[PDB]
């Protein structure tokens, strides 16, 4: 089980040519406020 | 040599990649790294007679 | 800053007149090119005291 390879699942907006992002904040997929770490409509920025 | 360098970023506190020029009297160095910064940071010099 | 590149153009000139913005013509030579790649929105400067 190779579980070290990850990528992005939701993003606020598209990147630029040759631009790098290492963000880890949780994405607010819904419009509700999301705090702490875990909640509904906001679970994880990346996926393996 | 009052001015020394510059910083560049979008939020400049410990969560986004940030760029930093500091120009010492010796060879200048450029870095592109994450960083955290003070409220009013600078490189205060002291006179030496 | 364009498409993952940071270009800096520099010039050093001697002036012997008032502190106001001078007239006359002078061009800036290309100093350095940096292959970094990052979103940039804000910046700030650093000075020695
Ligand atoms: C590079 O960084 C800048 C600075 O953050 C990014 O601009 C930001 O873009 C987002 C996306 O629209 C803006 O979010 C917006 O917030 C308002 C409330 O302020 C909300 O009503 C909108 O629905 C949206 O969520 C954010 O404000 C804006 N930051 C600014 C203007 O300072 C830019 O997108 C980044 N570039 C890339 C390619 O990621």
């Amino acid at each position: 089980g190779n579980y070290n390879y990850q990528y992005r699942l939701f993003r606020k907006s598209n990147l630029k040519p040759f631009e790098r992002d290492i963000s880890t904040e949780i994405y607010q997929a819904g419009s509700t406020p999301c705090n702490g770490v875990e909640g509904f409509n906001c679970y994880s920025p990346l996926q393996s | 040599n009052i001015i020394r360098g510059w910083i560049f970023g979008t939020t400049l506190d410990s969560k986004t990649q940030s760029l930093l020029i500091v120009n010492n009297a010796t060879n200048v160095v450029i870095k592109v790294c994450e960083f955290q910064f003070c409220n009013d940071p600078f490189l205060g010099v002291y006179y030496h007679k | 800053n364009i498409d993952g590149y940071f270009k800096i153009y520099s010039k050093h000139t001697p002036i012997n007149l008032v502190r106001d913005l001078p007239q006359g013509f002078s061009a800036l030579e290309p100093l350095v090119d940096l292959p970094i790649g990052i979103n940039i929105t804000r910046f700030q400067t650093l000075l020695a005291l």
